[PDB]
């Protein structure tokens, strides 16, 4: 389970941007192995971010 | 008939005859003169006084001196023995190689072909550069522009065009420069010597034989008068119709700065004493333009395709004269200097470029609709530039982050090194071929190149080449 932390306001740099691509990253290298992986969130940067 | 000199204001020149006056587009010769300065009536006034203009100097001209009327407008030789040479307004061969020994002689002002003596079939031709061959393809025995500013490419582009189509096109072509630099007048007189489409020999006594040569040449340049700029388009296109009309052959024609046609009107009509237009441009500045380009046309005899220069002062291109010129064209090409500061060449915009040969029954459907996707991807990228500009990238979605990416991508994919640009880029030249553009640039919309980097897309022709740029940057 990936919690990941962002925030619901823009403007904020690419914080927000270097959180999602960790996700992905983790995501990614933990899904090879076969660890079925579930997504926690918090604010919607994150949710566009990782929807499609 | 003889005349007298009455009135002389720069490039023109106000006579008076006797007994019968000439009619108006006729020659007449000035008698007490250094040089043979011809004059050419373009007005009747009264009191049997005509108005003419000059292809020469009016330095060392009287009010008194005697002129010779020819009785018929200036006659340009034509045939085979234009072929492989150089001919000035007035037919005058300006190589140093003797005179041109031709049986006939054409007049520099003809009509054009009617409505009924006109073929519209849809060709293509093979450029090798990828932006024209994909999104603004090329029509054989049709007319293409290239609009641009200062220092942006058209020559170049036109000594590529060149390289890559008259010598793999077997018919006639001709070249007319109409205020360039005669540096690259002599320049390109030395590359067709060099690459065989002119075949000059030195016979014994110090003839020459042009025999096998593949191009004439017509040349008025920025050390020429008005009258002398304005009148070299017209004895270029009478060599052409000459090929096009009794051998039957297709020609090329290029001309390099259109523009100054109208330049030269524009710094005649105000001693012509007419009233300038918006910008100082002529009333006529429609029909001058429309009575040069309607000869231009393809017909059931023969086939012109025309490589035109087109200037925009101020790198305005709401100008009257592109404006109309516009209208004209079977095919576009407008360079930028916005695209040309990123260093990216050919500069080309793709989306101020345009063609008639674009659609789906002439190319294909995947080439409309790779070209249709292209022109949607860079419209999108440009409609965010405000955005980034004040805010930046952080700020867009990834859709549109993935939009400027393949944006980036495939402008840095549609710049092409030319043959010609070797001498101060150093890299060699790429042809590149239309499925090889094609294929790439369907991969580069689909996503199987969003790994590679954006600097690995500059000035590599295919994709194999941006493959290993990319690999050899990895280190
Ligand atoms: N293929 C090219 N690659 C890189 N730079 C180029 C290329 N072609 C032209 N440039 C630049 O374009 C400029 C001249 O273009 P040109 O069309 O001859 O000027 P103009 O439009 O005034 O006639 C030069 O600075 C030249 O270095």
């Amino acid at each position: 389970a990936v919690l990941a932390l962002s925030s619901d306001k823009g403007l904020c740099g690419g914080v927000n941007s270097f959180v999602a691509k960790q996700a992905r990253i983790v995501i990614k290298e933990n899904e090879m192995a076969g660890n079925a992986v579930q997504v926690y969130g918090v604010g919607d940067k994150i949710r566009s971010a990782l929807q499609r | 008939n003889h005349g007298r000199i009455t009135q002389v204001i720069g490039a023109v020149v106000d006579v008076h005859f006797d007994e019968q006056l000439p009619p108006i587009l006729n020659s007449l010769e000035v008698q007490g003169h250094t040089n043979r300065l011809v004059l050419e009536v373009a007005q009747h006034l009264g009191e049997n006084t005509v108005r003419t203009i000059a292809m020469d100097a009016t330095e060392g001209l009287v009010r008194g001196q005697k002129v010779v009327d020819t009785g018929a407008p200036i006659q340009v030789p034509v045939g085979v023995e234009t072929l492989g040479r150089i001919m000035n307004v007035i037919g005058e061969p300006v190589d140093e190689c003797g005179p041109v020994p031709a049986k006939k002689t054409y007049s520099i002002h003809r009509a054009a072909p009617l409505f009924a003596d006109q073929s519209t079939e849809p060709g293509l031709l093979q450029t090798g550069i990828k932006v024209v061959d994909l999104l603004a393809p090329y029509a054989k025995g049709g007319k293409i522009g290239l609009f641009g500013g200062a220092g942006v490419g058209k020559t170049v582009l036109i000594m590529e065009l060149i390289n890559n189509v008259a010598n793999k096109h077997g018919g006639f072509s001709v070249f007319a420069g109409v205020g360039e630099r005669t540096r690259e007048g002599n320049d390109l007189y030395h590359e067709m010597m060099t690459t065989g489409v002119i075949k000059r020999k030195k016979l014994e006594d110090g003839k020459f034989d042009f025999t096998g040569s593949k191009a004439a040449l017509v040349y008025g340049q920025m050390n020429e008068p008005p009258g002398a700029r304005a009148r070299v388009a017209l004895t270029a296109l009478s060599v052409a119709e000459y090929f096009r009309d009794e051998q039957g052959q297709d020609v090329l024609l290029f001309i390099d700065n259109i523009y100054r046609f109208t330049q030269a009107g524009s710094e005649v009509s105000a001693l012509l004493g007419r009233i300038p237009s918006a910008v100082g441009y002529q009333p006529t500045l429609a029909t001058d333009l429309g009575q040069l380009q309607e000869r231009i046309t393809t017909t059931k005899k023969g086939s012109i395709t025309s490589v035109q220069a087109v200037y925009v002062p101020a790198d305005d291109l709401t100008d009257p004269a592109p404006a109309t010129t516009f209208a004209h064209l079977d095919a576009t090409t407008v360079l930028s200097r916005q695209i040309a500061e990123l260093g990216i060449y050919p500069a080309v915009d793709p989306l101020d470029s345009t063609s008639r040969m674009l659609a789906p029954e002439i190319v294909g459907q995947e080439h409309y609709d790779t070209a249709r996707a292209t022109q949607k991807l860079l419209q999108d990228y440009k409609s965010l530039q405000d955005i980034i500009a004040i805010l930046g990238m952080d700020e867009l979605s990834e859709e549109d982050k993935l939009v400027v990416s393949r944006a980036r991508k495939i402008q840095r994919f549609l710049s092409q090194p030319f043959t010609v640009a070797e001498v101060f880029t150093g890299k060699p030249g790429r042809f590149v071929e239309l499925p090889e553009t094609i294929k790439s640039a369907q991969t580069i919309l689909r996503g199987e190149c969003d790994d590679l980097p954006e600097m690995a897309f500059y000035m590599c022709g295919g994709l194999e080449e941006v493959r290993s740029k990319a690999v050899k940057m990895a280190q």
